[PDB]
């Protein structure tokens, strides 16, 4: 499941290493599956 | 609202009027109420105006919706392009939306005669379509010195 | 000596300031152009790297070679490798220097300049050496290597002009002013209430006499007088930016009658 | 007797208070904790800026000569902004920046650099301005299930 | 080959409204009541003043490239100040019983009213204008 | 990559000239020259000089893309004046007010101390 | 990385006075903007070449 | 099914199509060492030639018309007007 | 297959028609060229240099068929090409290609360019055709296709070429113009005030590539040879070329230099900047694309950008924090416009809150109430805002832009220098999201301004915490808005396009369907084609009783209301004659009809509407063309004007059929056109305003009939598709009232919605 | 590998807004300010006042300054920091004190007309760059050419266009076809 993302799905991603705070962005990030 | 109107002496001039507006709409009741102006009652709901009026004036709100849509936002497009919507819309006589083998199993059972004069029927066939530079044939003179 | 007038007011091994006086200013910006562009210099332009253990690249240590300033006094007797008829470089057309350095200490071991070797043979003409300016003479910083680290490298310089890559440039960055006050009213002077509380008074203003508020303006002035300062990294001295600079030009422009007569 | 060049605050009409901030500046998150005066910008771009970030080219780590990773992109020169916020400094931006203080005219000057599009001087990336090192590492496997 | 008006002006007022090199003199002759001038003037190439007084000469010459000065160096059809050259755009403003002639000079512009010269100044571009002050 | 060598800003590729003169149509005693391998730095002063010339009626100067080193000078001159002549003139005053200046200025760098 | 070896814009060498501002700050106490005037950095076109440099290589020096 | 070239109802004007069509398919065989009708006054550029020619009036082609209802007009290039 | 894709830049350097293509794109696509002897010493050379070098080629062919591979084959150079061999050569200056931004909802999103083959590694165009395919120089890429045949080639040079493409169907006007610096910069060139010295004009005269060589005569002489910014920009403006225009108080003196006059080529008065060298119905470039043509007209964008930034390369331009900070004392009548529109809200909620205040008429208390508010907040920005525009001066360089037309707008000063003002989240202001409160830094149920959203800060000044976050909500709308807008539209516009793409005009100039049916019995009602159509002014609809009949009635038995004689050599001769003024009492009741039919077509009183055939312009031309003595009785007769006038409308043919019915077709086609042009050439007009000579008048009419002639719609065009891409490509910038509008509402149209979301009756 | 910035490679400051570079200039060709000064970048000022990208502007007078006097200058959001203050500072070290200076063009010497925002600005290099981008598939043995594409053709009317580009290579094979029951039945 830590390598597919097979959960909900996205939940595991690849870490972002583009910049240092590209990836303390991406430890970081939440996400909302699916009124406003 | 301000109507400019034509003066006594012929020059147009504001002349206010109060006029009504509503949420919801019942138009071939609420025409009918005395002390209206039937002749200039309208609605934005173009389908009950062709219920009531007919196509024509039914084509004739629709023009005036779209045209309002484009308008509001403030830019300006000439009269033909929305006329031919609209007219694409209304000429079989109602408001109609503009939004493999299986289908030809059914061309063959209906008869289906393709004309031939789109660019997809026309590509399978090695053709150029009867559109813009294809819409007539050009031939050797024989007639000429 | 009658044309265009001089009068250095400072000087120095480094920076050379001064104002011309009696010229158009298109032939004083020319000469501030041909200044920055086109003055001839000896800069590291190939560099073989037989062994780097270093923890930069290869290309950013070459680069930076190619960006330590080498003597040039004697450039004019150096050949462009271009115009020469040996395969590829001699010592007619290139200075050859090298470079070893290993990590001997414990602590950090530095890589500069002065640690550059010539390897070819200078017919006694003034270039090649690393520049060093700062008081413990070790000029430029190279690199820096931990214990147990290597660096050896070739270079070969060779003649070149700004146009072609900055690192042959000799000068920095040239003063250059003209009218202080403004009289001529080349430049119109942004302000939210006053443009003179505004605007900072040049140093250049002293030396030149303030308008006077009647003087209605003077249509057929022209710009005559330019406060220039020239400075220079160090591979040529100043005066000499200033004096290859104005023989430069001289060359163009008769390179120029050279080929009307060839027509 | 308020500076005329401050912005207005609407003072304590407030005996009650139970709390108070740390500091106001600890509503944003990492990108937007880089970007200077944020206060001064209209809102959406404050948005644009913390997508762009994350394509900017810096040191993403110390170690990067050592790990082998798919793609990578350091910047010769990096230098610290001489504009900095104090969210920063936890972020650590100062230390593995992501770019460089570049001296910058704003400037019709000969037409091209019209429509976002911009006129960079030769000589200074000649010296090194905005130079990076890219890196991309290819894999392969051997045999397998024959 | 001509001149074509000449006359001698009164200065009512000079605006000089946003712009700084360039005003709009207001002028009236000294002589007659009806003819005025409207005039657009390089104020910093000629300053004016308020009530100064204007020596006005339209004139036709002394089509081709233009040529510095020499020929100016003794040839001058001009002993004035200020010289401009425009072009008449006109509308003969043909009001009341007094005529009104157009002009601009690349957009510095004037105005005549008056009548004398109605058989007088060109239809037509070719047109100088000319001040001593 | 599609980046032309740098040296080709200063140096002229094979059948390429210094000069090319070429008569002018639209005017009489006119002539473009066009010049391979210079910039502004040339073209402003060359330019600039033939206006200092009473028998110059025009000249003007232009590169037409900044990504060629090449520019265009358009020299008119009074009947009898052949503008290539007024060219040479204005080259000869250039290389001697520079002459000049090289001078007055190795002088005042001896007068000098530091 | 390193101190770049000049000023990006006025070409300026610049990379023979890391070692000298950094000793100019610890050994003789001056505050930034007084010790890069005293090596003669006096556009700020080269002071923030210096002022804003980053010496990575110190730790890209740690590892084995 | 044809129609006289007396009561012809179609404009007398070439259109910006037929125009198109005429000068490329004429370039088309130009390009193709076919003969030409004209004086090649230096050109050596097919459209180019095409041009000259439908301009000196020397492209012998016709423009066969269809009308919506199967039927057609024929105009001669010589004869539509080009503006 | 043929094509390339990259990254676009610009350049002022460029044609309008150009494009830049790199080398090493030009030498990966490639044409295929007969060989011939036209070419064969082209072709040959091109083949020795190869697929390397650049004017080269890749491959030969021939008769066999066989494929002959330039960089392999050991013959490659030893081949002798013969005739009718193919050579697939690169591409090279001058092709033809197409070039092409996505997404491409409207036609001039694909244009034919001429290839200028460039170093270094983008695709590079003129600034101007920027706006058309709707791109900039941010990371934008687009692609060009190479067209492989010589029919292929004449298509897209013939019809799709930019130059045709200046002037477009969608609207009927320009689709380019002049943008940017070039737009910053004419304005300040064509100030009173910008004068230039003879070094700088002869530079900027010569940069116009085809400056017949003539130094103009400058408009100072006297102190000094100084010549005006006007005078020199009129060197690009080409001959015969005349525009007027007057803005809020323009005269022919503009004290303000205002409006526009420009008379054979010259500017006579006014500051150059959007309204007439932008993108605009009646400007110059429309003007100039009309009477002399597209290629004219696209040489005019390349030598005005020429001239404009060469001027503006040394001139300078720039813009910096200054330029937003407005006076000590603008400031504090800024705050104490906010302060007041605070004391407002102040009061009209106490007033709610002593339940004294009414609502009226289904409208809830509450939403009265905030109504109320927020017009009184919104009309404290606005009035701070006015205030800071008004306190920047000329020099101001926002200003400037704005002035200019080139960028930026009122909102933008305002909000940056007095106050970002009211923000909002579905139409209304900040509502609470905790529990009667919109942050937990307020107390519970608080309305004030403050509380709700409003930001009393400029952007210079800053924004307090609370203002961040609520501004932050706001744009948040925004770009999720924009999102949903960008997919409503693309759906949308692409709908359209497939229900109208058949719908074609046919050589009857009935507009089909693939079916044959019938949609239209003429396009567009009047059988024009809308590129040629131009807002004009119908003359007989406007006015008083009295003013019609002063301009057009001639009483040739009257003394006070004939025709004087110094307007016409007959008119001693035609005072009282009883014939004539038969003919003339027919032209007034025709014009008087006309004015009759008009106003019940046009209920309102609106006389500009879009015509073909631009008559004034016309006037002005043959007024310029023979010199005409406004001093002169003209020559012409009253039945010359009168029988002419009647003649050329019988020559204004849209139909042709020898039937009745199509004759009917014709005459209503026709009509509007009709009583545009009998106002204009009455008799009267003719002679008192416009005093026209025969000759004038005979050339005004055989050109209203070349023209009328041109703009009639070709058999042919795809009219479908141009409508469809004509509704829906603006559609797509609505990225942006109590009725459902926009996008939403054009969806609820187009689909034929039962249920919609407003329906609303209007009585009257 | 190495790259070096080339026309063609996007660049931000951190206000949202990005570039490509269109071109470069050598130093000599720049503007320059009378202490010889130049810039490394030079963008367009129609960039700004539709973008209300103020903090662009105070970040790069704050950082004049900062230069000037060797402090970090201070640009976090909701602190006192003004202009005002700023150009006070800037103004103490000489400067006019709204970051303008009078320039000179390169090509001439001459002053300029007007006065340029001048000063230090942080930008960014952004991934993602020409030659990642630039393709060129033409055949030997997006970038394309869909729906809307087709229609922007058809609008123009350029049928034949329209055939040879969306054709088949799949080559004209030719059929005899009886002219009553349009079928590929005949016996040739
Ligand atoms: N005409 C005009 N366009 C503007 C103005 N201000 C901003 N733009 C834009 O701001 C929006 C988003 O910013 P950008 O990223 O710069 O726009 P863009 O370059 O098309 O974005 P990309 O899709 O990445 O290429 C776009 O919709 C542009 O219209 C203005 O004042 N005038
Ligand atoms: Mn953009
Ligand atoms: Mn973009
Ligand atoms: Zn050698
Ligand atoms: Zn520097």
């Amino acid at each position: 499941a830590l390598a597919t993302g097979n959960w909900g799905a996205g939940v595991s991603q690849v870490l972002n290493r583009y910049t240092y705070s590209s990836t303390l962005s991406h430890l970081r990030r939440t996400n909302t599956p699916i009124a406003k | 609202y301000d109507r400019k109107v034509p003066s006594p002496t012929g020059e147009y001039v504001k002349e206010p009027e109060w006029v009504l507006e509503t949420d919801g709409v019942n138009l071939s009741e609420v025409m009918t109420v005395p002390g209206i102006d039937p002749t200039r009652i309208y609605t934005n709901s173009f389908i009950d105006i062709m219920e009531v009026l007919g196509i024509e004036a039914g084509r004739a709100a629709l023009y005036k919706e779209v045209y309002n849509v484009i308008a509001s936002d403030g830019s300006y497009v000439n009269y033909r392009h929305m006329a031919l919507l609209v007219d694409v819309m209304t000429t079989q006589g109602g408001l109609t939306s503009v939004t493999t083998v299986e289908i030809l199993f059914e061309a063959g059972a209906s008869a289906e005669l393709d004309d031939c004069r789109g660019v997809s029927e026309n590509v399978i066939l090695g053709q150029m379509a009867p559109i813009g530079t294809g819409a007539f044939d050009v031939m050797i003179d024989e007639e000429s010195l | 000596e009658e044309g265009p007038q001089v009068k250095i007011r400072e000087a120095s091994k480094d920076n050379v300031d001064f104002i011309l006086s009696n010229v158009d200013l298109a032939m004083a910006n020319s000469l501030r152009r041909v200044m920055i562009a086109e003055i001839p210099t000896l800069a590291i332009d190939s560099v073989e790297v037989e062994t780097n253990t270093t923890v930069l690249a290869d290309e950013f240590i070459a680069h930076r070679l190619g960006l330590i300033p080498l003597q040039s006094m004697d450039i004019e007797q150096l050949e462009y490798s271009r115009d020469c008829f040996c395969e590829d470089h001699c010592d007619k057309c290139s200075v050859v220097l090298t470079l070893q350095a290993f990590g001997e200490s414990e602590s950090t071991t530095n890589v500069y300049s002065k640690d550059l070797v010539i390897v070819s043979n200078l017919m006694g003409r003034n270039i090649g050496h690393p520049i060093i300016q700062d008081k413990e003479g070790n000029g430029v910083l190279i690199c820096k290597l931990r214990k147990g680290q290597e660096l050896k490298l070739t270079c070969v310089a060779k003649k070149g002009i700004a146009k072609e890559h900055a690192k042959w440039g000799p000068a920095a960055a040239i003063e250059f002013e003209y009218d202080p006050w403004n009289k001529l009213k080349h430049t119109d002077y942004w302000y939210e209430q006053d443009s003179a509380k505004e605007w900072p008074q040049s140093k250049n203003c002293e030396y030149e006499d303030p308008p006077n508020e009647g003087d209605p303006f003077d249509y057929k002035a022209q710009a005559d007088t330019f406060y220039m300062n020239v400075e220079s990294v160090g591979s040529i001295p100043v005066d000499q930016v200033v004096v290859r600079g104005i023989d430069t030009l001289q060359k163009k422009v008769a390179s120029i009658l050279l080929a009307l007569t060839q027509m | 007797d308020v500076d005329p060049a401050k912005r207005i605050r609407v003072s304590h009409h407030a005996t009650t208070f139970t709390h108070c901030e740390i500091h106001p500046s600890m509503i944003l998150g990492v990108a937007a904790s880089i970007i200077p005066f944020p206060d001064h910008n209209q809102s959406p771009r404050n948005t644009y800026q913390s997508a762009m970030g994350k394509q900017a080219m810096g040191v993403f780590l110390t170690n990067y000569n050592v790990r082998m990773d798919t793609m990578a992109n350091i910047l010769y020169y990096p230098q610290k902004p001489l504009g900095t916020t104090r969210a920063m400094e936890y972020l650590k931006f100062r230390e593995l920046p992501a770019g460089q203080n570049a001296i910058v005219a704003i400037a019709c000057y000969s037409g091209y650099n019209q429509e976002d599009s911009m006129i960079m001087n030769q000589s200074s990336i000649d010296r090194g301005l905005f130079r990076s090192l890219f890196f991309r590492s290819y894999m392969d496997q051997e045999k397998k299930y024959g | 080959s001509n001149t074509l008006f000449d006359d001698i002006f009164q200065v009512s007022e000079v605006d000089p409204g946003r712009y700084n090199k360039v005003c709009r003199i207001e002028a009236a002759s000294t002589t007659q009541d009806q003819c005025k001038l409207t005039l657009d003037i390089n104020v910093e190439l000629f300053p004016v003043a308020a009530q100064d007084s204007l020596t006005v000469t339209i004139a036709s010459s002394l089509t081709r490239s233009w040529r510095p000065p020499q020929a100016g160096d003794r040839s001058l059809a001009d002993d004035y100040d200020y010289v401009m050259y425009g072009t008449a755009y006109k509308f003969e403003e043909v009001s009341k019983d007094l005529i009104a002639v157009y002009y601009s000079f690349g957009g510095l512009l004037m105005r005549l009213e008056g009548n004398y010269r109605n058989l007088n100044n060109l239809k037509q571009e070719n047109a100088y204008l000319l001040i001593r002050r | 990559m599609n980046a032309p060598d740098r040296f080709e800003l200063f140096l002229l590729g094979e059948g390429e000239s210094k000069l090319k003169i070429d008569p002018d149509t639209k005017a009489p005693n006119a002539v473009v020259i066009t010049f391979e391998k210079e910039d502004h730095t040339l073209g402003n002063l060359i330019r600039a000089e033939l206006l200092n010339d009473r028998k110059v009626l025009f000249a003007a100067y232009k590169v037409e893309h900044p990504f060629f080193a090449r520019f265009k000078l358009r020299i008119q001159t009074t009947e009898g004046y052949d503008p290539k002549d007024a060219l040479k003139n204005a080259c000869n005053s250039i290389i001697n007010k520079l002459g000049a200046l090289k001078t007055n200025f190795e002088t005042e760098w001896n007068l000098q101390t530091l | 990385m390193i101190v770049p070896v000049r000023c990006f814009s006025c070409g300026k060498v610049v990379g023979d006075k890391w070692e000298s501002y950094l000793n100019l700050l610890q050994e003789d106490e001056l505050d930034e903007g007084t010790a890069l005037s005293r090596l003669g950095l006096k556009r700020y076109c080269c002071r923030r070449m210096i002022l804003t440099h980053v010496d990575l290589i110190e730790k890209f020096l740690r590892y084995n | 099914k044809a129609i006289p070239k007396d009561q012809r109802a179609t404009t007398p004007y070439m259109t910006k199509y037929e125009r198109a069509r005429i000068l490329g398919t004429r370039a088309l065989q130009i390009s193709m060492n076919a003969p030409v009708f004209v004086d090649l006054e230096g050109e050596t550029d097919p459209l180019r030639i095409a041009m000259k020619e439908l301009a000196e009036k020397k492209i012998p082609l016709v423009i066969r018309r269809y009308l919506p209802d199967g039927s057609f007009e024929d105009w001669s290039v010589e004869e539509l007007i080009v503006d | 297959d043929f094509s390339a894709r990259t990254v676009i830049s610009g350049d002022p350097n460029l044609e309008l028609d150009q494009v830049g293509v790199p080398k090493s794109i030009a030498k990966t696509l490639t044409y295929p060229e007969v060989v011939t002897p036209y070419n064969i010493d082209r072709l040959t050379q091109l083949v020795r240099n190869g697929p390397n070098e650049h004017p080269g080629a890749k491959y030969v062919i021939r008769d066999s068929g066989d494929r002959i591979d330039l960089r392999y084959s050991k013959r490659a150079g030893d081949i002798q090409l013969q005739y009718g061999w193919k050579v697939e050569r690169h591409i090279m200056d001058n092709d033809p290609v197409l070039f092409n931004r996505q997404p491409s909802l409207h036609k001039m999103s694909m244009m034919a360019h001429r290839v200028k083959v460039i170093p270094y590694s983008t695709f590079r165009l003129n600034l101007s055709v920027t706006s058309p395919y709707n791109a900039d120089f941010d990371g934008d890429e687009m692609n060009l296709h190479v067209p492989q045949s010589e029919e292929t080639r004449a298509e897209l040079s013939q019809l799709c070429a930019v130059p045709l493409q200046i002037v477009s169907p969608q609207s009927n006007k320009p689709c380019m113009g002049i943008v940017q610096d070039t737009l910053c910069g004419i304005r300040k060139l064509t100030l009173r005030d910008t004068f230039i010295e003879l070094d700088q004009v002869l530079n900027m005269l010569y940069w116009v590539p085809d400056w017949d060589g003539v130094i103009p005569t400058p408009a100072i002489i006297k102190p000094k040879p100084l010549w005006s910014g006007k005078q020199i920009l009129s060197v690009a403006i080409p001959n015969g070329i005349h525009l007027q225009r007057f803005d809020e108080g323009t005269t022919l003196l503009s004290p303000k230099d205002n409006g526009m006059l420009i008379i054979d080529g010259q500017i006579i008065f006014g500051v150059v900047e959007k309204k007439t060298v932008g993108s605009s119905n009646g400007g110059l470039i429309h003007v100039v694309t009309r009477e002399k043509g597209p290629q004219v007209c696209a040489k005019l964008f390349g030598n005005i950008q020429k001239v404009v930034n060469f001027w503006l390369l040394h001139n300078g331009f720039s813009t910096g924090i200054g330029d937003t900070i407005a006076d000590g004392p603008t400031m504090r009548e800024i705050t104490e416009t906010i302060a007041e529109a605070k004391k407002k809200v102040l009061d009209v909620t106490k007033e709610a809150q002593a339940n004294l205040l009414t609502a009226k008429h289904g409208m809830t208390l509450r939403e009265s109430f905030e109504d109320n508010v927020v017009r009184f907040l919104n009309e404290a920005r606005d009035k701070a805002g006015r205030l800071a525009e008004v306190n920047l001066k000329d020099l101001n360089n926002v200003k400037q832009m704005v002035m200019a037309g080139s960028k930026g707008s009122f909102i933008n000063i305002a909000q940056m220098s007095a106050c970002v003002g009211q923000q909002s989240v579905e139409g209304k202001r900040i509502a609470f999201g905790f529990v009667d409160r919109t942050l937990p830094h307020f107390s519970k149920d608080d309305y004030s301004p403050e509380s709700k959203g409003f930001v009393e800060n400029s952007y210079l000044r800053g924004l307090t915490p609370q203002e961040f976050f609520f501004h932050a909500m706001g744009g948040r709308e925004g770009l999720i808005d924009t999102a949903v807008k960008t997919a409503e539209t693309g759906y949308i516009q692409r709908r359209l396009v497939k229900a109208l793409e058949d719908i074609m005009v046919h050589y009857d100039n009935t507009t089909r369907n693939s079916l044959g049916n019938v949609i239209q019995f003429i396009y567009g009602e009047d059988g024009m084609d809308a590129a040629h159509i131009e807002k004009q002014s119908l003359d007989t609809i406007g006015g008083s009783d009295a003013a019609f009949e002063k301009r057009y009635r001639v009483d040739l038995l009257n003394t006070d209301h004939t025709l004087d004689p110094s307007l016409l050599e007959s008119g001693s001769e035609i005072l009282g004659d009883l014939k004539l003024q038969v003919l003339l009492d027919e032209e007034y009741k025709q014009l008087v009809k006309d004015r009759k039919f008009l106003r019940e077509v046009f209920v309102d009183g609106e006389a500009n509407w879009p015509l073909p055939v631009n008559i004034r312009r016309i006037i002005q031309n043959a007024q310029q063309t023979f010199h005409i003595d406004h001093t002169k009785p003209s020559d012409l007769t009253i039945k010359d004007i009168v029988l002419g006038v009647k003649d050329l409308q019988e020559n204004l043919l849209v139909l042709r059929g020898k039937n009745e019915i199509i004759q009917n077709a014709q005459r209503d086609a026709v009509t509007l056109f009709c009583c545009l042009l009998r106002s204009r050439l009455a008799t009267r007009r003719v002679l008192q305003e416009y005093r026209l000579t025969k000759q004038a008048f005979d050339w005004v009419l055989s050109n209203i009939e070349a023209q009328f002639l041109r703009s009639v719609v070709h058999p042919g065009e795809m009219v479908g598709v141009l409508a469809a891409q004509s509704i829906g490509e603006p559609a797509t910038q609505m990225t942006l009232k109590k009725v459902t509008s926009g996008v939403p509402r054009l969806k609820e149209i187009l689909n034929v919605a039962k249920n919609m979301k407003t329906p609303s009756l209007t009585v009257y | 590998t190495t790259k070096i910035p080339q026309i063609g490679d996007k660049f931000a400051s951190r206000h949202g807004q990005k570039g490509t570079i269109g071109i470069t200039y050598r130093r000599e060709d720049m503007p320059f300010t009378a202490e010889g000064i130049v810039p490394d970048l030079i963008i367009n000022p129609h960039a700004i006042p539709s973008r209300m990208t103020v903090a662009h502007l105070i970040e790069c007078l704050l950082s004049k300054v900062a230069a000037l006097s060797g402090n970090e200058g201070d640009a976090s959001p909701f602190t006192d920091i003004t202009v005002e203050g700023i150009s006070k500072l800037l103004r103490e070290h000489g400067y006019q004190s709204r970051g303008f200076e009078v320039m000179y063009n390169g090509h001439t010497g001459k002053k300029l007309m007007a006065q340029i925002f001048f000063g230090p600005t942080y930008y960014q290099r952004l991934r993602h760059m020409v030659d990642d981008k630039i393709h060129a598939r033409a055949r030997g043995p997006g970038l394309r050419f869909g729906e809307m594409e087709r229609d922007c053709m058809i609008a123009h009317g350029a049928a034949s266009f329209l055939k040879e580009r969306l054709m088949e290579a799949s080559d004209a094979f030719r059929v005899h076809i009886c002219g009553i029951c349009g079928l590929m039945t005949v016996i040739a």
